[PDB]
DNA sequence: TGCCGTTACAATGTAACAGTGG
DNA sequence: CCACTGTTACATTGTAACGGCA
């Protein structure tokens, strides 16, 4: 663990995730019966201002499918929340045309390094040419 | 010594990063201070404990 | 009257103390982090200038 | 412009009013910026115009007029 | 006009967009009074399965300030929907560390090229340098 | 001008790999 | 072994800003 886990924040994150999934129409509950599922969802809604009880509601009515997605999404959210503090740790999203991305990904898999590292190497070779031109 | 020049460039980029972080933090702090003119800052916010 | 005034006073006290404990903590953390970052930055500035 | 970008930087780095920051307004006595505040002010002035300044020539700057004079 | 517009598709898109915005809390309607806003939202909700009437609903009750955002969202949806048919017209999304992105954007702004064009040029120059050495 | 394609982001969600310690 | 965490590489949708064109 590199990032401090805060209980009263991650609990709210989890509750918001459950509510978003439900309102999107997915079956967060493990219940096939309509009545029990509706009651469990209503109780989760009541749990809005008590994120602490959300862990118990998860252990009581959460669909067994969603544990992996849960542990993935909140983990990623924690990383992003702690990285957003400083610019130099942030990430920037860009879109690439299929040919360009294909060539770049092939090159990266060839060199066995991540996309950012490959871009660093390319721009660094270009900047080396520029530097030797400058000297 | 072009390698030394590249080292200088790397240190320059690091220093740019740190200076930008510091200046942004200072600007945010100044904005907050101007926004707390309601006098809630003298003791209530700046708890030196 | 006693019930209402006591409820209002307790609400005031709780809200005030909780809000102060919520904000001042991050405020002081920001101040300390800014000071530390400045202290670190000066060394890089000097070495780059040399 | 430069002569108002300087005010943009100074006011938002010291938190003082735009009216307060005149050409001759010294940072330490008029604007109240102390050691670290002035250090951050010079760093911000460097960042705004993406330039660099010598240590001694920078520390010589102690006023809005001097700030612009070195900037312009 | 490059992409042909289909009414029964774009109208469903608009209905879904407005329902999403309403569920998100955005004020869909121009009525400040809550009763009229609720009535209009109910009309929209029960208006599902209708292009020719969702268009009229937008014309009649749509919030004035959301028109531009909805128009550009539908523009992007149309372009992406038509481009997603073939592999070569699709777009690949990646995340770049801030320093790397900063340098790449510096180059792109300097040379007037886009990120895709800049990366193409950089890879081509790397290949040319390889051939020079080899 | 207003529509229409296009780019460059932001925010969030996921799968897969790599690490780490119990 | 096993689980939990950090990270990368996408996708998905929305938005603002340019620039072309009737
Ligand atoms: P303020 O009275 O706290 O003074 C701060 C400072 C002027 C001493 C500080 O900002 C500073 O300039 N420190 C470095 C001094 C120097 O020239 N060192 C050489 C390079 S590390």
């Amino acid at each position: 663990m590199k990032y401090q886990q805060l209980e009263n924040l991650e609990c709210g994150w989890k509750w918001a995730y459950l509510i978003r999934k439900h309102q999107e129409g997915e079956p967060i509950t493990k219940y096939i019966e309509n009545s029990a599922a509706h009651a469990a969802v209503d109780k989760l809604i009541k749990l809005e201002s008590e994120p602490v009880r959300v862990l118990e509601w998860i252990e009581q009515h959460m669909n067994p499918d969603l544990f992996n997605r849960m542990k993935q999404t909140i983990r990623a959210r924690r990383k992003r929340h702690f990285n957003a503090e400083h610019q130099h740790t942030r990430k920037k999203s860009i879109d690439l045309d299929f040919p360009v991305w294909h060539r770049l990904s092939a090159l990266s898999q060839r060199r066995g390094n991540t996309l950012s590292e490959t871009i660093v190497q390319l721009i660094e070779d270009a900047e080396r040419k520029e530097k030797y031109a400058n000297q | 010594m072009e390698n030394v020049q590249k080292k200088l460039r790397k240190l320059e980029r690091d220093y740019y990063q740190i200076r930008e972080q510091v200046v942004s933090a200072k600007a945010g702090w100044c904005a907050v201070m101007r926004m707390v003119k309601d006098n809630g800052v003298e003791r209530r916010l700046h708890r030196r404990e | 009257a006693i019930r209402v005034t006591q409820s209002d006073r307790d609400l005031f006290k709780h809200l005030i103390t909780e809000a102060t404990s919520y904000v001042s903590a991050d405020y002081m953390r920001h101040a300390n982090e800014r000071r530390t970052h400045l202290d670190e930055a000066l060394a890089l500035r000097g070495e780059l200038f040399g | 412009t430069i002569e108002e970008r300087v005010k943009k930087i100074i006011g938002e780095q010291l938190g003082v009013k735009q009216e307060e920051v005149t050409n001759n307004a010294s940072f330490v006595e008029d604007l109240g910026a102390d050691s670290l505040d002035t250090v951050e002010l010079v760093m911000a002035l460097e960042e705004e115009f993406d330039t660099e300044i010598p240590d001694e020539e920078a520390e010589k700057i102690t006023t809005v007029q001097a700030a612009i004079d070195y900037i312009n």
